[PDB]
């Protein structure tokens, strides 16, 4: 919930830099190349599958 | 600019703030407020010229010693409508500190 | 965008010079971690005797 | 104004360079926003008075 | 491909005028500014103007 | 504070005029004065004022 | 101008408007060079990629 953001002004800037970069998304249209990797017990990545 | 919330319990919209004001101020002339000002806005002078030299004690009582070019009753006459009633712009302009 | 000529009624004297001035380095992505795949079958020596 | 009688716009038009006082909407002066810069950059801070 | 539209609700608008020489008037006004969209995002009916 | 006061003194702009004469009235000088004389005169027919 | 009511005047521009030769008080007291505008216009504009 964006509260920060009202119709109750003249112009509202859509910030969004006070978060993390999860902000990011996926075109609707696009294709992407996806996989998954794993973690050992000590942090290592595998390779990605 | 700054645009100051909405505050509550107000049916206005957000609030806009300047502090860095340049403005020109302009008298429109009418009568639905006194029938006078359809010239102009006033110009205020003395009740009587320099009496002895003493300008300081003359300035000092400027409450008391003054009155409208116009409502002196001996200049009824003897000034033309253009220099006694004043129609020019006001310039505003200042800046401000955070 | 890094310039303070946003949302302002005024939008008088803007210019490409002053408003839409922009700061590249945020279009950052997850570079500094990256990872490929890896071939089973390839035959890449892990013994050093 | 009585708005049984006049418009807002025209009771302002016999003196539209009139100016009126607020004291509901001040502006605090601070040592510390003059001299610490840390204070000139807030936006949209939920303080109390 | 046509995907959407914009909800645009308000506009901000401002006017300047200089002009060489004065007045044609002795008592002139001159340049007046009138209110022309400068309204809130609650107003969408007046949108796109 | 110094707001207002007779910051002024200047002879009268008669229909005859008379800039010959010795006497001195005071005149009113604000803060936001008027873009003119600071004695009374207006729109000069003749020149500057 | 009736009363100083400028503000309600420009408000009205689509109706409380008419040119100047069809001013049927104004068919002889203006002269012919003062009521048809025959100058150019100087357009000039840039745009952004």
């Amino acid at each position: 919930i964006e509260s920060e953001w009202n119709v109750n002004t003249q112009y509202n800037s859509n910030y969004d830099l006070n978060y993390d970069s999860r902000i990011k998304g996926f075109q609707k249209g696009e294709i992407y190349r996806l996989g998954i990797q794993f973690q050992d017990n000590k942090g290592k990545w595998s390779e990605v599958v | 600019l700054v645009r100051i919330p909405a505050q509550a319990n107000s049916n206005l919209g957000s609030l806009n703030y300047y502090a860095n004001i340049d403005k020109v101020l302009t008298f429109n002339r009418s009568e639905q407020i006194s029938e006078i000002y359809k010239n102009g806005y006033l110009i205020y002078t003395t009740k009587d010229w320099i009496t002895d030299g003493k300008i300081a004690d003359l300035f000092n009582n400027a409450i008391s010693q003054t009155i409208s070019v116009d409502q002196v009753q001996d200049w009824l006459t003897r000034i033309a409508d253009t220099d006694k009633y004043g129609t020019e712009p006001v310039s505003m302009k200042y800046k401000s500190n955070p | 965008r890094y310039d303070k000529n946003r949302g302002q009624v005024n939008n008088l004297a803007v210019s490409p010079t002053n408003f839409n001035l922009f700061n590249p380095v945020y279009s950052q992505k997850n570079n500094f971690f990256t990872f490929r795949t890896i071939d089973y079958e390839r035959f890449s020596i892990n013994y050093f005797p | 104004y009585n708005p049984s009688t006049t418009n807002a716009k025209d009771f302002v038009d016999g003196s539209p360079s009139e100016f009126l006082v607020d004291e509901n909407i001040v502006t605090m002066h601070s040592p510390d926003v003059e001299f610490d810069d840390r204070l000139q950059n807030i936006t949209n801070g939920k303080f109390k008075l | 491909r046509i995907i959407g539209t914009t909800h645009l609700t308000n506009t901000l608008s401002d006017i300047s005028v200089i002009t060489s020489t004065p007045t044609y008037g002795n008592y002139a006004t001159g340049f007046y500014k009138g209110k022309v969209a400068n309204m809130n995002i609650s107003t969408s009916y007046y949108g796109g103007r | 504070q110094l707001s207002a006061g007779l910051f002024w003194s200047d002879n009268v702009k008669f229909q005859d005029p008379s800039p010959q004469d010795k006497l001195e009235r005071l005149w009113m000088v604000y803060p936001w004065h008027r873009n003119g004389s600071l004695m009374n005169m207006g729109v000069p027919t003749e020149g500057t004022r």
